[PDB]
């Protein structure tokens, strides 16, 4: 119980009162077990009905988490917490690094008290199956993991804790987003992992490859003989691409299409169209010019389902002006689980959204809210949780980005 | 009467202030007598600028407006099938116990009210409560929480004794033997009495009234709610009838209300008397037979897992039944569906599963293993290709038709040899037709349409006038997606039309190209 800074909410705003979604028994178990300890360890303490706030609570199983980890959804709260200055700046370098490693340090926060006047808002509730009893509701006396105010207040101490290593190795970058720590260096496999360990040591005592993430290009089909359909489809994508590259020309082709021919019908290419493609192929070899990140604007991340386990995504702030584009292939075993793949993707994207810009993008998910809400947590493995909205993939956005590095 | 329980702090709504009708000499006398009593029992206290109108009844309507908000009392009710069969199950009615819980001294002030005098402008008698006031906002909310603590120890003391809280109710089950169980209820009552929580003289008994449900010992039956038979049916009446009728369709699979609903068409007032049609008299009668019949169910036995099997009562009409032992159902239900703007059965099958899955998780904290009307290839063929993230937990295919399947499947590539129809339609009336590669051609003038309809009809006709295999190229992105989503039911008749026709073919390849562009064929219709 050192001292607490008097944090408050953004003017006018009020504490979250979010529904506690339905939970599996086991999860409940874990939670309850978990929560009792923390209770007796003074971290948290039961509250009454006089506390009308609430935040969702789930339970997850990270990599080695063969036991359940408690996870809270302070997103709503986070949104209502007065901004902060003591907030960590973005070292535009870790992106350029050879390899990165993420570290869960939320634990750190428990050792720091939370203003007695704010605690009411951290209210969360453990529900009982079939409503046998009301839920078990607590509060936080310390800095809760998953809350923004935390890494902010525990900033002064995070520096102190790190400089002896930071100051030590300045050829390695350490970035802290929320509960996490992104650690990057160019040292080879063993030489990195070992240093990490040293770092783990330092902390107890108290992987990524951002280089290989190539924002993929678009590649047009290239058969030796062309059909009416073949053109038509091609032309369609090009006519679309024009929204990114206006130089894309589809005239010398739309010619090859006049007359009411069987789609199956074969058509020979004019040397102009022959060039027109050539010219379009070249325009497509590079990302549209004039794309710069605007930290003042929100980062949007859209995802399309290309099927057969494939998924494409584009992070952008202003439409057609992509900061990055990518494909993602389902994880081993995840076969029969669309939801898993998506939840996996999402993470792997918010991953880079952080490395690169040090902030989470708002997602546009091709899935039904009900479906997603029923199962994501079942495969979520992060301390953070981005923002989302569900959508209806336009058939063309999908057809185009399907054309990316649909490899060789 | 009174309790030694840690009162809870109550504040007024953010920056607000605390809140008498003239009465009969008779209503005064009566109300004064009541209060002197209510006073002595140690409940109220003579005394303050506030006042609430006493009618005995007290109108806190205003107080409550000015009272803070509490944690949501949770209007989510435990469902019989979620009860774990128990050797014994006593049920205590706690109810009046809230008048036993102390009120946050500070707050008490607001509760103030007045008792009229005959000679008005003569001090009537003023009071205020010292414990949770029936009618007050936080009462329920608070009393619960209190109880919860008062049990807590005890619930740990004896683990095999299972308790359920619910308003003025306290269902207590256990696997203890009769007298053995008996005595435990005895200790609980005391524990509660050791705090001011007094319990009955009129002890409740075994067949239980779970609003609608009849909770028996190790099973539950449905207390058949009857159909007010008469020969003078008001509107109100035929509605209320459909109300109970629908409630029924759930645990009684077979109830139908199509023709009873029809009776509602055009109605001009609630009191209107609508003569039932012949089909009305029949349906409404064949429904009196079902309802007579009683239905029993079992309870959750964690020892054996959960299983849910579903079926299609009609397009987008689903019936499910959850059970641990075959024919020994835990619960059953029906999902009459929306008839969305543009759906399909497999998708729909999916949403059925999804709710079940959630419903279960509440009731049991676990999700059921699924038995379903679909070939695994069908599922497979569909979900791996649909544009949307979709999923069904663990399941098995049950072959008890009608089976849900893919009414049709557009081709992946153009059909060779099959005919090709370049279609197009188009002002705030219109036209739409086609021109195949092999000569054929049409067009049609439409009176009263919109761009959409036309386009569609375009494609519609294209399908009318073609063989079992057709190649159709169009430029309506809207039409495209809709169809490319291969839906087997919609809001649009026209769309419905197309689906009909689509099904009709042996092979259909839809192609789409950008409009206005010089795209040949496309520029002819244009």
């Amino acid at each position: 119980p050192i001292e607490t800074v008097p944090v408050k909410l953004k003017p006018g705003m009020d504490g979250p009162k979010v529904k506690q979604w339905p939970l599996t028994e086991e999860k409940i178990k874990a939670l309850v077990e978990i929560c009792t300890e923390m209770e007796k360890e003074g971290k948290i303490s039961k509250i009454g009905p006089e506390n009308p706030y609430n935040t969702p609570v789930f339970a997850i199983k990270k990599k080695d988490s063969t036991k359940w980890r408690k996870l809270v959804d302070f997103r709503e709260l986070n949104k209502r917490t007065q901004d902060f200055q003591l907030g960590i700046p973005h070292p535009a370098g870790l992106k350029k690094k050879k390899s990165v490693t993420v570290l869960d340090v939320g634990d750190a926060y428990f050792s720091v008290p939370l203003d007695e006047d704010f605690r009411k808002y951290t209210a969360f509730t453990i529900p009982s199956i079939n409503n046998e009893t009301p839920g078990i509701r607590y509060q936080y006396n310390v800095l809760p993991q998953g809350w923004k105010g935390s890494p902010a207040i525990f900033q002064s101490s995070m520096t102190k804790i790190l400089e002896p290593f930071r100051k030590q190795n300045p050829d390695i970058v350490i970035y802290q987003y929320m509960d996490d720590l992104c650690v990057g260096s160019d040292l080879e496999i063993g030489q990195h992992r070992t240093k990490i360990e040293e770092l783990r040591q330092h902390l107890l005592r108290w992987e990524l490859h951002p280089d290989k993430w190539t924002v993929q290009p678009i590649v047009l089909p290239e058969k030796d003989s062309w059909t009416v359909n073949d053109i038509q489809k091609l032309v369609g994508k090009l006519n679309w691409a024009s929204q990114i590259y206006p130089g894309i020309k589809v005239r010398q082709l739309c010619k090859l299409l006049r007359g009411t021919k069987a789609l199956t019908e074969v058509i020979p290419l004019t040397e102009e169209a022959e060039l027109e493609l050539a010219e379009n192929r070249e325009i497509l070899k590079e990302p549209v010019h004039g794309v710069y990140y605007d930290p003042s604007k929100d980062l949007i991340a859209e995802i399309q389902k290309q099927g057969q386990g494939q998924w494409t995504y584009q992070i952008y702030q202003e439409p057609f002006k992509n900061l990055k584009t990518g494909k993602y292939a389902r994880m081993r075993g995840a076969h029969t689980n669309d939801v898993k793949q998506l939840t996996e993707a999402v993470q792997k994207i918010t991953t880079e959204s952080i490395v690169i810009w040090g902030k989470t993008p708002k997602f546009k998910l091709p899935i039904q809210k009900e479906t997603w809400e029923t199962w994501w947590t079942e495969y979520w493995q992060a301390t953070w949780i981005p923002e989302w909205e569900f959508v209806n993939t336009p058939p063309l956005v999908k057809l185009w980005y399907q054309l990316e590095k649909e490899p060789i | 009467p009174i309790s030694p329980i840690e009162t809870v702090p109550v504040k007024l709504k953010p920056g607000m202030d605390g809140p008498q009708w003239p009465l009969t000499e008779e209503k005064i006398k009566a109300l004064v007598e009541i209060c002197t009593e209510m006073e002595k029992e140690g409940k109220i206290s003579k005394i303050n600028p506030y006042n609430t109108p006493v009618f005995k009844l007290v109108d806190f309507r205003e107080l409550n407006k000015r009272t803070q908000d509490f944690w949501e009392v949770q209007l989510g009710i435990p469902h019989p099938a979620g009860l774990k069969k128990k050797k014994s199950v006593t049920v205590l009615d706690v109810g009046d116990a809230y008048f036993s819980v102390p009120l946050d001294e500070d707050f008490r002030k607001y509760t103030a009210f007045t008792i009229p005098s005959i000679n008005n402008e003569t001090p009537g008698i003023r009071y205020q409560y010292n414990v949770l006031p029936q009618g007050w906002k936080g009462s329920p909310a608070i009393f619960q929480s209190s109880m919860t603590k008062i049990l807590e120890p005890f619930r740990k003391q004896n683990p095999d004794i299972v308790i359920y809280q619910y308003m003025d109710d306290l269902c207590v089950g256990s696997d203890l033997e009769i007298g053995q169980h008996r005595t435990k209820i005895e200790e609980l009552r005391q524990h509660l009495l050791r705090w001011g929580l007094t319990t009955p003289k009129h002890q409740k008994e075994p067949p239980f009234l779970w609003m609608g449900y009849e909770l028996h010992p190790d099973k539950w039956t449905v207390q058949p709610i009857v159909l007010p038979e008469k020969d003078s049916w008001t509107v109100n009446d035929i509605q209320k009838l459909v109300g109970k009728l629908n409630w029924a369709s759930q645990i009684y699979p077979g109830i139908k209300v199509r023709q009873l609903c029809k009776l509602l068409r055009g109605t001009k007032a609630l009191t209107e008397v609508i003569p039932l049609t012949e089909e009305a008299e029949l349906e409404l009668a064949e429904n009196r037979e079902i309802l007579k019949e009683p239905v029993h169910g079992v309870y959750y036995d964690p020892s054996k897992d959960l299983i849910a099997e579903i079926q299609k009562q009609g397009q987008g009409q689903w019936t499910y039944q959850i059970y641990q032992e075959p024919f020994k159902n835990l619960k059953t239900g029906k999902y009459a569906r929306m008839r969305g703007a543009h759906t399909n059965d497999v998708k729909q099958l999916t949403e059925a599963v999804q709710k079940i899955t959630t419903e279960s998780i509440v009731i049991w904290g676990k999700t059921p293993k699924f038995k379903l009307p679909i070939q695994k290839e069908t599922w497979e063929t569909w979900w791996t290709e649909y544009w949307q993230a979709t999923w069904i937990p663990e399941w098995e295919f049950v072959n008890t038709p009608p089976l849900v399947k893919l009414w049709y499947q557009l081709e992946k590539e153009p059909i060779v040899g099959a005919e090709t129809f370049y279609v197009d339609g188009a002002n705030r009336l219109g036209k739409a037709g086609y021109v195949t590669n092999r000569g054929r051609q049409k067009v049609v003038t439409l009176t009263d349409t919109t761009n959409q309809k036309t386009e569609l009809q375009a494609i519609y006709l294209a399908l009318q006038d073609s063989g079992l295999e057709v190649n159709i190229v169009t430029d309506s992105q809207y039409a495209l997606g809709i169809i490319q989503a291969q839906p087997d039911q919609s809001e649009s008749e026209l769309v419905n039309q197309i689906i009909e026709q689509l099904i009709k073919k042996e092979k259909v390849y839809l192609a789409w190209v950008p409009a206005h562009k010089g795209i040949g064929g496309n520029e002819q219709v244009d």
